[PDB]
């Protein structure tokens, strides 16, 4: 009838849930320590420190995906550059909550909409509410988001070394996905629209990463301090 | 009553517009950083946008149900998509002047009578944009060997983003997409039966070219060359005042 899942890829997929669930909170070990680096610049802090956290467990998860290894250290560092903002506004449209529309990361400190007004931000959290509710509305499983998850890692992104060798290892996920909404849906003709619809949020996390590193240069030119390693993380110029 | 399939948008390819009504999407504007030296071929170049931006407005009218959708929805799909649908008709067009099957490619096909050479863009400082449409867009799909079908089908699931913002009816814009993705996975199944994974390969030019289109509004918004304060206003007057297409026999 429909094509099965093969023992690689129903692998794969409990793979990437499991380290996915491990990545979701932070370490409260690590929750601390990124606090001691560095007028109360308290909203500005706690949304910062929660993407320094977020972005080091999105790391994590990028390292131990099957095919990471396979590339050089010169495209490890490209991809992970260029996914980190877009996998960051996954991690928050992970946790939208339909009926306080708002974000709910058990913490529930750093991505509220009276931190961002307070930190000049207003404009920028309605922005990502937008997408939050889009991306909600496609009701998408923890397997449908893991393998979109590393299908952006493993995205062409300028300046590769080998960008066919990333794009075979892309494809390797793309197929994973294809054929677990082919047997979810026991190959009904949506498959192809789940399917489309999913492809389509790789397109809408452009704009999304884009805004991220439009924001930190506006930021470094209003002489606002922006955490170090997310001005590496990101490549923010020291701009005037 | 017709029906949103591959075959209608292939029949919509042919029709002609009548520019007659022009209207100025970008222009070179008082006070303009681009150096005067350069100012007069940038403002050329905007009016041949502003037509192919005009052209654009035809054709979107024309696409089955687009009408039925609310006036206000309308306005936002064209502009929402009127730069990506420009840039991936230049790659298209630029498909043909690509050098060979190691140089980078130098020659970009603006409009069928335009080709704009490497070197100038590199000399107006949009070298890595330049690069990036015939590499990541023309050339890709030259290896991915897209026909006219699936690239007009591309072009349908551009325009009707129901991701768009300030939307009245949302799910009245996903109907028509899902409609395209529908027709776009029938065509590759039974066109190239063995490859399967060409329908995630055409969908993976739309990330990419969202990047390029997003690059370009930097330097446009730099050298304050769009109006964006009444490119809303003229895509209501393109969508009512404008004439309809000629047809080719
Ligand atoms: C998606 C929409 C597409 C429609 C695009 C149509 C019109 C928009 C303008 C596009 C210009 C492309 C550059 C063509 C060369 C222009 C002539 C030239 O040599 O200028 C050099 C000058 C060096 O000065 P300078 O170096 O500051 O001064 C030197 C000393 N005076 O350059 C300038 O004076 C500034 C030019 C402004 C360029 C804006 C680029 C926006 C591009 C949008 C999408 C197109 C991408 C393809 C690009 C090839
Ligand atoms: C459309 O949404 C945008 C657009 C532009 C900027 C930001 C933003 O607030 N980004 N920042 C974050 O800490 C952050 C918070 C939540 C998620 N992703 C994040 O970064 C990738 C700054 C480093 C403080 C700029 C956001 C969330
Ligand atoms: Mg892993």
């Amino acid at each position: 009838n429909v094509p099965p899942l093969t023992a690689n890829q129903k692998s794969l997929i409990a793979r990437l849930v499991y380290y996915q669930e491990g990545y979701e909170q932070p370490s409260e070990e690590d929750l601390k320590r990124v606090t001691q680096t560095w007028d109360s610049d308290m909203p500005f802090r706690q949304i910062t420190e929660m993407t320094i956290l977020t972005v080091q467990l999105i790391v994590e998860f990028a390292k131990g995906l099957p095919g990471f290894s396979k590339i050089s250290q010169s495209d490890q560092i490209t991809l992970l550059k260029a996914c980190s903002s877009e996998v960051m506004m996954l991690r928050v449209a992970r946790r939208y909550d339909a009926a306080t529309d708002s974000v709910l990361f058990a913490n529930n400190q750093a991505y509220t909409r009276d931190n961002y007004r307070k930190a000049g931000m207003a404009y920028v959290i309605e922005d990502l509410l937008h997408f939050c509710r889009c991306m909600y509305s496609m009701m998408m499983d923890n397997v449908h988001y893991a393998l979109l998850t590393a299908i952006v890692i493993f995205s062409d992104r300028p300046g590769l070394e080998q960008p066919s060798l990333v794009e075979e290892i892309q494809r390797y996920y793309l197929n994973t996905l294809r054929v677990y909404i082919l047997n979810q849906n026991s190959a009904s003709p949506r498959s192809a629209v789940i399917f489309g619809k999913i492809l389509g949020i790789l397109t809408e996390i452009r704009t999304l990463g884009m805004q991220n590193s439009n924001m930190c240069i506006s930021l470094k030119l209003k002489n606002r301090k922006l955490p170090p390693f997310l001005e590496e993380i990101w490549d923010v110029a020291d701009v005037a | 009553v017709q029906e949103l399939s591959i075959e209608r948008l292939l029949e919509m390819e042919s029709l002609v517009a009548d520019p007659s009504e022009e209207f100025q999407f970008l222009r070179v504007g008082p006070d303009s950083n681009v150096p005067p030296k350069f100012r007069a071929p940038v403002s050329s170049l905007c009016q041949i946008g502003n037509k192919q931006i005009a052209a654009l407005v035809v054709w979107a009218r024309d696409i089955p149900h687009f009408s039925q959708l609310e006036m206000e929805d309308q306005i936002l799909l064209i502009k929402g998509s009127w730069n990506e649908l420009l840039l991936f008709a230049i790659a298209w067009r630029s498909m043909e002047f690509l050098t060979e099957e190691t140089s980078p490619p130098q020659l970009m096909c603006l409009m069928p009578g335009m080709t704009l050479h490497r070197n100038s863009a590199l000399q107006a400082g949009v070298g890595q944009i330049f690069d990036r449409v015939l590499s990541e867009l023309s050339l890709k799909m030259r290896t991915l060997r897209v026909d006219q079908a699936e690239y007009v089908a591309l072009k349908a699931i551009i325009l009707l983003n129901p991701d768009v913002k300030g939307l009245k009816n949302r799910q009245e814009v996903e109907v028509l997409r899902e409609k395209m993705f529908l027709c776009l996975d029938e065509y590759c199944r039974r066109s190239r039966s063995s490859e399967e994974g060409r329908f995630a390969a055409l969908l993976l030019r739309l990330p990419a070219l969202r990047s390029i289109s997003l690059k370009s509004f930097e330097h446009l918004f730099f050298f304050h060359l769009v109006a964006d304060t009444s490119i809303a206003g003229y895509i209501r007057d393109a969508l009512r005042n404008h004439a309809p297409p000629i047809d080719t026999n």
